């Protein structure tokens, strides 16, 4: 009848080892794991009815006697981020049914934090605020104002320089809008650079 | 190439019909249709264990399916309701392993006048970031769009660029209480200060919007929000 996954989410640093859990009822079998990427594409990780399997950095165990299955991700990369589902066939039926998923975020280790807030002008009166170069421990608070917008953080990889950085963006039409005030609505580290 | 589903994007007015195609050329017998609402799991609509054979899944109401051949498993929405706004995924299995199509983003609206193209603007790197980091972040903002049927991309000197780019995973709602709030979506492109400070370099943020078609009848006094590309550009800046 049902597939139950857990933890509801997992956030880790580049390098950490990940374990996700799926508990299932005794009316399902033929368990499988999938990764759904941020673009919504599902790819099969394992068909895993029982035993343990390995696929590069990833592995999976199903103890069908104990009605669970475990997915292991070793040395997590930022590219492992997404949602992980287990799915199983309701017995007799070839009805393939899914759990609710576990969201996995793998954060980069920021070699050299330089947390700072910058003002960026429109290329064509209008500007935006960029909060960048912070370590992964920083959270970016939602806007506590109906018409100030604050994005969540995202990781950008400058591939050929082997460089990853976090950023969040904020903007508003308001007359009294300051980048000074956009992310101080939140709090920022002990050292955020605020030029001019 | 595998399980292929079409359209990737569609808008329906309440009451209209549509068929989601899914074609599979691997000779798989077992095929499935799922829907997934934002941040949720996949829920089974209908499945087929072989040509000519179809059965109800977990949530079949309002849907129909046929399997006249092994290759095709069309999903019909006979009479579109707002609850059928979802992403739809078709899958086949062989030997226990599942193979999924790319997804079909369907939005059903009560009135077409809630459909809006994005406005797009590019924000140039700040002098202070250049001085402090030797890097230069461009920001693109796409604002005021409904449905969230958009593809955002960066083009540098006429070529799509993938490295140094970060696009928000989730759009944000301009009016968070509202189920058909228009959205805002940001992206960043980060380059070395050297590359940005070259006036020979041309930077363009592009948003492909998937909008209404000429199956749609438009009454409003604004431009019909049809499928379209809205871009914004910036030239590298010495000064």
């Amino acid at each position: 009848i049902q597939v139950e996954q857990s933890p509801p989410d997992l956030i880790l640093q580049e390098g950490a080892n990940s374990t996700l859990r799926c508990n299932f009822s005794d009316s399902v079998n033929n368990l499988q794991w999938f990764h759904q990427n941020p673009w919504g594409q599902l790819i099969n990780l394992f068909y895993i009815p029982s035993g343990t399997k390995q696929n590069g950095r990833l592995s999976a165990t199903t103890v069908a006697t104990e009605r669970y299955s475990l997915l292991y991700i070793s040395s997590s990369q930022t590219t492992d981020s997404g949602v992980y589902f287990c799915a199983a066939l309701i017995q007799g039926a070839q009805k393939l049914v899914f759990g609710q998923g576990t969201r996995l975020t793998i954060n980069p280790n920021i070699q050299n934090p330089d947390p700072a807030v910058y003002q960026l002008r429109d290329s064509k009166d209008k500007s935006v605020c960029l909060f960048t170069d912070f370590d992964s421990q920083t959270n970016v608070s939602q806007s506590k104002d109906s018409d100030v917008y604050i994005t969540d953080k995202c990781v950008l990889d400058m591939r050929s320089m082997d460089f990853k950085s976090n950023s969040a963006v904020a903007w508003s039409n308001k007359s009294d809008f300051a980048c000074a005030n956009a992310f101080n609505n939140s709090i920022i580290p002990e050292d955020t650079f605020f030029p001019s | 190439a595998g399980v292929t589903q079409t359209p990737k994007f569609r808008i329906l007015k309440i009451g209209q019909s549509m068929t989601l195609q899914c074609t599979q050329d691997m000779n798989h017998n077992y095929m499935y249709w799922y829907r997934q609402d934002p941040g949720m799991g996949l829920k089974l609509i209908y499945y087929s264990v072989g040509a000519g054979i179809t059965d109800k899944g977990e949530v079949p109401n309002g849907y129909n399916v046929s399997r006249s051949t092994t290759e095709d498993f069309p999903l019909r929405l006979e009479l579109a309701a707002p609850s059928q706004t979802s992403v739809y995924f078709c899958a086949s299995t062989y030997h226990g392993t599942g193979y999924f199509g790319e997804g079909s983003w369907l939005t059903v609206v009560e009135d077409l006048n809630k459909v809006f193209p994005p406005e797009v603007a590019v924000f140039e790197p700040s002098e202070a970031e250049i001085s402090h980091t030797q890097k230069a972040t461009l920001v693109c903002l796409a604002t005021g769009f409904f449905p969230d049927h958009v593809e955002l991309s960066w083009w540098v000197n006429g070529k799509e660029v993938h490295s140094g780019v970060c696009t928000d995973p989730q759009p944000l709602k301009e009016q968070p209480a509202l189920n058909d709030s228009r959205y805002a979506l940001s992206s960043r492109l980060r380059v070395s200060a050297t590359f940005w400070q070259n006036p020979r370099n041309h930077f363009r943020c592009q948003v492909q919007f998937y909008g209404l078609s000429e199956n749609d009848e438009w009454t409003q006094d604004r431009a019909k929000p049809v499928t379209q590309i809205v871009s914004a550009e910036a030239w590298g800046r010495a000064d």
